[PDB]
């Protein structure tokens, strides 16, 4: 189990220009160029999406196990799924033969999960480990997110840039209080 | 007869009347699935078939020929394995009967009950019985004297067609029983008891071992420190280390006494004693000889004189010769203590003639 | 109102096994922060060390390593036994205290009250079911007999009935010894045909 | 009969049913695997082997019988003893029972052999009657055929109420209680054998929060301590602690008792699903039966004797399809040594009662009369 | 159970004009605007933020609950409280071709549980291999001036805390703080159970 | 059960000229429009309505619940009620017939509860389920209120527009010690 993404996102879908809108607007002064904010939103998605395991910008990965958890599941770990692309079952060299049936995707937030048609869910060759590509996230812009969740990238990217190293400075809905609902609540520790 | 024109129109004139519906998801759970639903049922089944019969109503104790030998397969004690087998777990015993011959009929089948419903009619008794297995039917006719089916009812007081089965009166504690030795089963298989814990905190507030410190731990850990051969060593914890013991408090009896309870409530209802099966507590019965005697006097001679009579009338209608068939009540093991203390009652009595006692304990007078 | 705490005290342990949640312990991750979940290839890594190492009947002691953050705080389960149970074998014993059986001839578990089966049977053949038995063919006597114009008296034995036997030895003892009177004297006490 | 047909035709004619899916298992993991359900079967299963035979067709006459030869050795290797107890631990093992007969001559078949029931398996047919039995060992058939007389199978069968062609095997009705009675058992070899209980602990924090000690100082501490302060011979040591060390003396908080009240209650589940009394086979509790003559007797009459006398009824009913005669076979209920206490009481009873004459009470006994 | 909304607010329907007056920016200069994308900004993040801590909706857009099975026999709870006039309950299968069904489900309105509660016993069977989109419109009002105020006088007081300071930095709460306002707004559920 | 209200306070209702004598008058100077203040009002007593489950202002509400309590209650949860006006009683679609007959309204301060006649109350049809509109609150103005809880909205809609963020700065009788006699007060969590 790796899962490594297929594409980075551009930056160009990213709002470096929305996020000095935040940062220096209203009240301040109308100071760095877009490399060094840009830096730091993706800095600040990045911590988010691996405390609540979210996607956020809907770039593509590929999930390559070696080993199903059940034979009608297999939960997958980023949240917002849709369009699971393509099943491929790979042999130990890989001539890579993709499958096309057996299974539903079933887009849910709780749980985003692969769930087979019946009982049975395809199985895997000695060696020959399966990997699944699916396009994970909420929408393919900046505009399509939970305004909650959003806000949070922007307090915690203005905190990346308003001060440097690990220093000094909690208000109630702060970046700890917005990213709280979409973390992953899970109480399994077990075997299974 | 007269009240039968009223309760059929009203239950459904030529119908099958299912009923219980959970009359084969209690016997996989209740008889294969927990020992004391298994051997309270096996007990009497096996001790119902063992009192031998009698042939009375012909004036002079002898069909015999027929329980003896019902068919090819199950042998007269296997018949009544099977027949009280049924009326124990389903309250219904069924008894097919193939008859070439006018009289006497050849086969006795026991028609296991989950798969047969009855059809109550226009009138009375039912008409029909349908033995429906996969989707296909029978029905068997009543309306005639012979009447191929000899239908066993225990007790039931609200249903006019079936049987209530003990189980079903125990239902509550077979599933206490069934999950409380599941409860047991599944803490054995899934829980994390430690024998303690290596805590290492380190020089932050949180800190991990690097993998040239995790495998060296490790193997002080496995080496030295585990095992019985290696009870007691004083284990030096540098700084930062610690070792913070765990326990497991609960250990023994997690529903213990509510499963020996629920044990003894299975036992209860089928109406065997504690002792006979081997349930632990308190000494009821004293010394088994009267636990025996209980147990064929309550339970299995009250059960077996319902079903031998049952036989009696219906095999009577085979052929023309009325038959009584009850339980011996006599060479049977468990009710010696109640024979030797008659034995010694009218023995000792010796004012009355050796005649006149002889009549009294069932001997004929020579 | 017995009978509901029977079957209400049986339905609380028949409940109690099918909806509760004993845990034998819990791994608590805090983290660095004051709250943090752990990542999905930590999660998987924390069950399969769970799951393959600490967990079973096969497991019982292994020693656990527990790095920054993490923690072990065992769960307990502290009403283990007896959830009403001696209020329901108290109820239970009412229910038979209604009827009229002794609490030995069922089967409740208890004192002792009668001592070897020849009292309890005894007392159960008089107490509760020979006085019911005597005035349901008592009821059949008189109802019977207006089918048919003599009138009929139906009761009960209290002769061969197996339960009355320690009633009929000292009665035949009594008689048997005390030689005083005469063999066709003692017929009719007993309830011989005289000879 | 009648209702055959309907019958044989719902799980399918002609094709195989396999029965249970983990008697198989059971017999390594129940059998093999705990002493409890291990002496269940070899205590009942060594007490019906023991047990004389009765031969009778109405005279009674035939203790020179060919039946009765066949019995006393079967076939070569496995005597008398040896094959009942094969036969009765395969009905406690899987509730079915088979025999095998090789018959070159058409009467009185030569040998009987117990096939297993593990890889047997029973063709349902066309009658509600089950045509063939399929023996099969690695990926290999035999389908002998019972659409004839002598029937080479005999079935023997315990109750089974939901199945029609099986037995329920007691073993398969504890086989909850086994897992508790096999799991508890490895709880306690697992944690003798994986557990860490230290006697104490030495903390050395030292002049920091954290701190090591020097290697010379290492060697130096376990010196002292390997010599001084570890044995038997050591017990009670003072052990100057100077600044920055502290003893810290552990525990072991559960010591005895891990699952031991509910081990010895599924230790004696499993005794009560086969029928045995635990004072027969020595499971520790309380005494329900008091002293050796009741609880053998108890166990030769709930257990033993109603488990031989359908053994020796499905014996009686398919060798006598092999001699024209009906035979007979019946266990003896005489000098059987645990109904002993019940042959005192009925000898005792006929005996003291002098109302009756000598030659009337011999045919009470079961005596010759004279 | 995926329930994104069919549209969001447009936008025109936040009081920005009204949000510039709690702030207490500027009345009477030529400028006067400068801060529209910017107040309507974190009205927006102050609104989300608590529609995640009330489950409640407050402008009443569309939403839609995909599912692929229902949770309970019949009534089938929808998370966003305040809910009316669900518009569509299609049922579809495999591969698209939806067909809507009238179904008997019909919607109890309440605020404390929000749900559909089938008529006939069972809610409609869903197809093996497809999903159930309820269409419904939950919120309070159309406009801004049909919410209640004290829900109202909450986004105030929080947007305007994401306004006033940029990045997180640590701020006693007031007698009716933000917190407390919304706090008769949670939903109060003790149910971690099976059913 | 989901208690919407008929018709909104006018504003003409609320003391908005008052609010200003109690906010800047006798220790001050003689600040901001009546469209600020007005919003500062409302958002007290919605919030003291909601605390103390009372009304205030006595504006008209529908209640409507799909099952009765008891057969000879459901208590009204908005406390101070007068003149319980209609007992309609749809069916499914709603021809909407009313009921004229069977219930008493008992005016009572503790549990306002409509209390039928005899021992059964009107039934509800199958979907069907029953609104009642009453006219609940202390008086149609704002000088019929209980001059303390009238006095903790002056109190609450003062700290509404003095301090407008969540910031910093108890009295003996405060808002809380005012309006903490106003409140249900009740220890049923059970069954009936």
């Amino acid at each position: 189990m790796m899962l490594n993404e297929v594409t980075a996102v551009p930056g160009t879908a990213l709002p470096v220009a929305e996020f000095r809108d935040h940062l220096r607007l209203g009240t301040g002064f109308a100071g760095a160029e877009d490399a060094a904010l840009l830096s730091y939103l993706r800095a600040a998605i990045a911590a988010i999406e691996g405390r609540t395991a979210k996607a956020l910008i809907s770039r593509g990965f590929r999930l390559a196990l070696t080993a199903w958890r059940w034979g009608d599941m297999q939960t997958l770990p980023i949240a917002p799924v849709a369009t699971v692309t393509a099943l491929r079952l790979v042999d130990a060299a890989g001539v890579e033969t993709p499958v096309a049936a057996g299974w539903r995707l079933v887009p849910d937030m709780a749980r985003p999960r692969i769930e087979a048609l019946g009982a049975m869910l395809p199985m895997i060759p000695t060696g020959g480990r399966v990997e699944i590509d699916f396009t994970a996230g909420f929408g393919a812009s900046w505009s399509a997110l939970p305004v909650d969740l959003a806000q949070a990238v922007f307090l915690l990217a203005a905190q990346y840039y308003e001060l440097r190293h690990d220093g000094a400075a909690a208000m109630p809905f702060g970046v700890m209080a917005l990213i709280e609902r979409w973390r992953t609540v899970r109480v399994l520790g077990g075997r299974p | 007869s007269v009240t039968g024109r009223i309760v059929a129109m009203a239950s459904g004139a030529g119908r099958p009347v299912w009923g219980p519906r959970d009359t084969v998801s209690l016997m996989r759970t209740g008889f294969a699935g927990n020992p004391v639903g298994f051997r309270s049922v096996k007990l009497i089944a096996e001790a119902t078939a063992a009192v031998p019969l009698i042939c009375q109503d012909a004036e002079r104790r002898y069909v015999l020929d027929l329980l003896r030998r019902p068919n090819a397969g199950q042998g007269r004690a296997e018949l009544f394995e099977a027949l009280i087998g049924q009326i124990l777990l389903s309250g219904n015993g069924y008894l097919e009967a193939v008859c070439p011959e006018p009289g006497v009929p050849r086969e006795l089948h026991v028609l296991r009950s989950d798969r047969m419903a009855v059809v109550p009619g226009a009138d009375g008794w039912p008409v029909g019985y349908d033995y429906t297995v996969g989707g296909r039917k029978h029905r068997f006719d009543m309306t005639g004297h012979p009447d191929p089916i000899c239908h066993i009812k225990s007790f039931h007081p609200t249903d006019d067609h079936y049987g209530l089965s003990p189980m079903q009166a125990a239902a509550v504690a077979l599933d206490v029983h069934n999950a409380a030795s599941a409860w047991s089963k599944a803490l054995l298989d899934n829980a994390a008891r430690p024998s303690g814990a290596i805590i290492y905190k380190g020089a932050d507030g949180q800190g991990v071992l690097a993998p040239e410190q995790y495998e060296r731990l490790i193997f002080e850990m496995e080496t030295h420190h585990q095992g019985a051969r290696n009870a007691g060593r004083p284990m030096l914890l540098e700084g930062g280390l610690d070792w913070k013991p765990m326990g497991f408090s609960p250990s023994d009896m997690e529903f213990h006494e509510t499963k020996a309870a629920a044990a003894r409530e299975i036992a209860l209802a089928f109406g065997v004693p504690p002792m006979l099966i081997g349930i632990p507590g308190d000494a009821t019965y004293a010394n088994y000889a009267e636990a025996n005697r209980a147990f064929y006097r309550l339970t299995v001679l009250p059960l077996l004189t319902r079903v031998s009579a049952a036989l009696a009338w219906w095999l009577s209608g085979y052929l023309g010769a009325q038959i009584e068939l009850k339980p011996d009540l006599d060479q049977v093991p468990a009710l010696a203590v109640e024979r030797d203390q008659l034995w010694a009652r009218i023995g000792a009595a010796g004012f009355l003639s050796n005649s006149e006692k002889r009549v009294l304990l069932g001997l004929p007078p020579t």
